[PDB]
């Protein structure tokens, strides 16, 4: 139909890099998604998450490493989710409400024995806010990160960051300047040769705010680190581990090198940058990039060999705190409020239920 | 000038108030008068002591004649709550019994005669440090005499708050044989008042000083236990200074670490970092013709006196609540089931 | 008329298969005690099962993975006594489950090996220690599924459970070196993934299987490397230390009793030690991949009441 050719040419714009940022591909694939809400016909409640779960899987099997858009499918599949038993006891006579939202996970598969009375068409509709309660949220994450981290950091302080390439940090360095009238200065390297791009002109634009900036280049960031006690990293998107994925380049090894001189390693996150997938192996994540902008002379005879890097991964270990709109959260908490988001179903989110 | 922490704004020295707007407790300023001048208090002794004057000043109630007393005493007692401020900063052994409080008060009707409205307030109000104080301490001492064996050493740090009475029942009340390890430090010299208490008791204490503090780990020692003052989200224990100190160093030195606590001394707030949100105490005290006189007055000089500092949760191995025990980082679980869950 | 106690039902089996573990054997033996001796009252049936939980862990005192199978079968027949059916259906409610774990935990190890693929990947020199069997069905599945690695056998001294896992897996045709538990350190460097199995979980994260598996944990931390653990959903009990010190088996590490005729002098030392949460870095479960912040809370989720 007319929304199947509608996710094609969004299949087609996941392919050749048509949208980048961990923003703004969230936002124009759930905008997409209600159309396909829209011309629904489940007619039973287990077929709708049966008409979405193949939809990720006609998605993440058509590009896995993009996640803003991966973890949107899961979690507002939970939203349904958690309304199939709500409708399931209600129905029921005996034990209609209990209400407590945590049972003991471990024990509950491992007992097993075997008004709105149905009204069928409300998860349509609860769907139609549940898409619109999601942007809404993501449009402002930055109260709730501005609320806790002029509490976390102070005045006084030279600061470093390896991710230019943070709309976050970007937009809120300027409150944390302007409400908040903390002077300080922040060091700046280069995501070389990528970054680089951005990276110029993120100090720039503090360099209007005058937050006492200077770029440093990337081999100089061991040197300098005895001097600064905090850094922040923007990153893109976290996992169940505590280990996030990143931004595009550098950022690892200076996160490494910040946690060798005991420097608290802070990071800022969204809700919506939450995902409940595992990193099993770390280059399966690990994306590269390019022969080109790494060396532009492209030998066919002496022909060596050369190596880009466009994806950085971190331990947890190497992590402190969760600067997210909830609250700040240890590195291996992170379960809590992702399993309070989504479901052990859709985590293997395949129609070969193996 | 170059941390500028000196210029960190989490408490003044303002005094010498006149107002006479509210009708001011008299004994509320002398709870005040008792903290300020002298601190005689660990947190849930405060937290037993504002209790023991909010009891007093609910009695005289006071109502007016157009005002319902739920309309009235969430004014009264809020402030008052002022003149403490003026004293000493919260805690969240105050914090999380006075929002409590505050349910109470607005959970009420316009039908209490006023004569109804002390045992209304004053059973469950007692019901509650009966409650979450009195038998929640009862489960402290269960759980950890049966974490400790005989003929051991025990290495607590300042005035203890709650293993005090963990302490009179393994050397008393059980017999077991215990060696008592307290040290404090200049200017409070709050761990001297356990010092006098469990020898009046009459068990092996060795008084120290933090200066001191490798001999006493050069020893035979184990079982380092701590007093509190608040939970962070993280895991970090937000306490009394100098606490780290031997957290870190028990720590290094293998011998494992606990924190004797309690789910009233949890919180939702968060932080990793000591100097960012702590409070200062009149740098004269450090002090005691003197050796040296005028931090005032005189070109770069300043005294320095840090209450609370966080201590990281890898250095604790094991928290103890009186729902059980739990490793450091599972701290903010409870947040969720227990804390205006339970 | 039997009495379930120590061989009249429970040590029969024991001896029909080494696939079965020791903890879902008592499993085993506890779902069978109740539905034989099913005393028609819901009070001295959890009488019975004190009586003969306490006398199995006086039957056995130093293997506590049957601890945790006395732990956790309480607290299945609790909530199992929950869903308030009045003791009525509760009978025949809990015998419906019944024989669930001996369909469903027999079925642990496959599960495991469902969901613990993607651990060893292609080219993985794999340090194991000690035969916790999941790893090894972990291992039957990565040679069924012909993905590349190889695998490196550590000793399991006193316990002789090494010399087993060499003969078990090379006739399952995998190349493999069995070496000596004293030559971790300097072979460690070229290891990059290490697998152990608990025989019980504690409140932090709690390896309390072997003699030294905390010996080549904290190598494997100073290594930087993933010290992964494999066990199942069965396999916890509160006991936890604040030291690497459980209980022992019978006396202090450090004994200076002397030699009598020819007593055993290698048996001196303890058998069982203890890690923290601090050098596991992750787990797995019939649940899934397990966080070890996570296998503190879901051991106190249903622990506190």
């Amino acid at each position: 139909s007319d929304v199947n050719v509608t996710i094609d040419t969004f299949v087609a714009k996941l392919k050749r890099r048509q949208v980048q940022g961990s923003y703004a591909i969230a936002l124009e694939t759930l905008q997409l998604l209600m159309r396909f809400i829209s011309a629904a016909r489940w007619n039973h409640v287990n077929d709708l998450i049966e008409q979405i779960r193949d939809l990720g899987n006609s998605l993440e099997k058509a590009h896995p490493t993009a996640f803003s858009c991966g973890n949107v499918i899961r979690r507002i599949l939970a939203v349904l989710r958690d309304e199939v038993e709500e409708d399931t006891m209600s129905t029921t006579v005996t034990s209609t409400s209990v209400a407590e939202p945590l049972i003991s996970s471990m024990f509950n598969l491992l007992q097993k024995p075997e008004s709105s009375m149905k009204t069928k068409t409300d998860y349509r509709q609860v769907a139609i806010q549940g898409i619109k309660d999601l942007i809404d949220e993501i449009k402002n994450i930055d109260e709730g990160i501005q609320q806790i981290a002029i509490d976390l950091i102070h005045d006084h302080e030279i600061l470093l960051t390896p991710t230019p390439d943070s709309k976050t940090v970007l937009k809120f360095l300027i409150t944390a300047r302007e409400r908040s009238n903390r002077t300080f200065t922040v060091l700046v390297t280069e995501g070389f040769p990528n970054n680089t791009k951005n990276a110029h002109e993120f100090a720039k634009k503090l360099a209007q705010h005058n937050i006492e900036t200077l770029v440093v280049p990337d081999s100089a960031v061991f040197a300098l680190m005895s001097r600064v006690g905090k850094v922040i990293i923007g990153t893109k998107a976290v996992f169940v581990n505590g280990g996030t994925i990143s931004s595009n380049s550098g950022v690892s090894s200076v996160c490494e090198c910040a946690r060798e001189f005991r420097t608290p390693v802070f990071a800022v996150a969204g809700l919506y940058k939450l995902s409940p997938l595992y990193p099993f192996d770390v280059e399966k994540f690990v994306e590269f990039g390019g022969s080109q902008r790494i060396l532009p002379r492209m030998d066919p005879r002496k022909r060596l060999d050369t190596v880009n890097q466009i994806t950085d991964y971190v331990p947890p270990e190497n992590i402190d705190i969760y600067i997210t709109n909830v609250g700040g959260f240890n590195p291996s908490f992170i379960y809590r409020i992702a399993w309070d988001n989504y479901k052990q179903i859709d985590v293997h989110l395949d129609k070969n239920k193996a | 000038l170059e941390q500028s922490f000196d210029n960190s704004s989490l408490i003044s020295s303002v005094k010498e108030l006149l107002l006479n707007k509210d009708l001011i407790h008299p004994s509320i300023l002398l709870l005040t008068s008792h903290l300020a001048h002298y601190k005689i208090v660990g947190s849930i002794p405060r937290c037993i002591a504002m209790l023991e004057v909010f009891q007093i000043v609910i009695k005289d109630y006071q109502t007016p004649k157009g005002t319902t007393l739920s309309r009235n005493l969430t004014s009264y007692l809020s402030h008052q709550i002022d003149l403490l401020k003026k004293a000493r900063p919260l805690s969240v052994t105050m914090g999380n019994a006075i929002r409590w409080l505050k349910q109470e008060i607005s959970l009420i009707d316009p039908s209490t005669p006023d004569k109804a409205a002390k045992k209304d307030l004053c059973e469950k109000i007692g019901q509650f440090a009966k409650e979450k104080i009195e038998l929640a301490d009862q489960l402290i001492i269960d759980n950890a005499s049966t974490q400790i064996e005989e003929s051991t050493t025990i290495v607590t740090y300042g005035s203890s708050k709650v293993l005090t009475e963990l302490l009179l029942h393994n050397a008393i009340s059980l017999k077991k044989n215990i060696k008592v390890i307290v040290v404090d430090s200049r200017p409070l010299f709050e761990g001297r008042k356990m010092a006098e208490t469990l020898r009046n008791a009459g068990v092996n204490v060795m008084y120290a000083l933090i200066t001191s503090l490798d001999t006493i780990f050069n020893m035979d020692v184990d079982y380092v236990f701590l007093g509190a003052h608040s939970i962070l989200s993280n895991g970090f224990l937000y306490s009394r200074a100098g606490t780290a100190m031997l957290a870190m160093s028990a720590k290094r030195r293998n011998i494992p670490v606990l924190v004797c606590c309690e789910s009233l001394k949890f919180s939702q707030r968060v932080q990793l970092d000591s100097v960012t949100f702590n409070e200062l105490a009149d740098p004269n005290d450090l002090v005691n013709k003197n050796i040296l006189d005028g931090w005032q007055e005189l070109p770069s000089l300043n005294i320095v006196n840090i209450l609370y500092d966080l201590t990281p949760p890898e250095y604790i191995k094991k928290v103890i609540t009186e729902f059980g025990a739990l490793p450091p980082s599972s701290v903010p679980v409870i947040l969720r089931e227990y804390k205006g869950s339970a | 008329m039997s009495e379930f106690n120590i061989t009249e039902t429970y040590l029969r089996f024991l001896e029909e298969d080494t696939e079965m573990t020791m903890p879902i054997a008592a499993i085993e033996a506890l779902v069978t005690l109740l539905r034989i001796k099913t005393p028609e009252t819901a009070a001295e049936m959890i009488n019975t099962i004190k009586s003969s939980t306490e006398e199995l862990i006086k039957s056995i005192p130093n293997s506590v993975s049957l601890r945790a199978g006395c732990d956790i079968f309480m607290r299945f027949v609790l909530r199992n006594l929950h869903l308030y059916g009045d003791w009525e259906n509760c009978k025949q409610h809990l015998i419906e489950n019944g024989q669930l774990f001996v369909s469903r935990a027999k079925k642990s190890r496959n599960k495991i090996a469902e969901i613990g693929v993607d651990f060893i990947a292609d080219d993985d020199i794999i340090l194991v220690h000690g035969y916790s069997r999941a790893v090894f069905s972990l291992l039957n599945h990565a040679a069924n599924k012909f993905i590349r690695f190889r695998c490196v056998v550590t000793e399991s001294r006193p316990s002789k459970q090494g010399n087993q896992l060499y003969t078990l897996l090379e006739q399952k045709g995998i190349p493999v070196t069995l070496i000596v538990d004293s030559a971790v350190g300097a072979v460690i460097d070229k290891v990059d993934k290490v697998f152990v199995g608990a025989e019980g979980v504690a409140e932090s994260g709690g390896i309390i299987n072997l003699v030294g598996t905390y010996s080549v944990g904290v190598l494997a931390h100073n290594a930087r490397k993933p010290f992964y653990v494999v066990t199942e959903s069965h396999k916890f009990v509160r006991m936890f230390p604040l030291s690497s010190d459980d209980l022992p088996m019978a006396g202090p590490p450090l004994d200076f009793t002397r030699r009598t005729d020819d007593l055993e002098d290698a048996l001196r030392g303890p058998t069982i030690d203890y890690t923290a949460q601090e050098y596991i870095t992750a787990l797995i479960t019939d649940l899934g991949v397990l966080t070890p912040s996570a296998v503190s809370e879901e051991l106190i989720k249903m622990w506190y009441d």
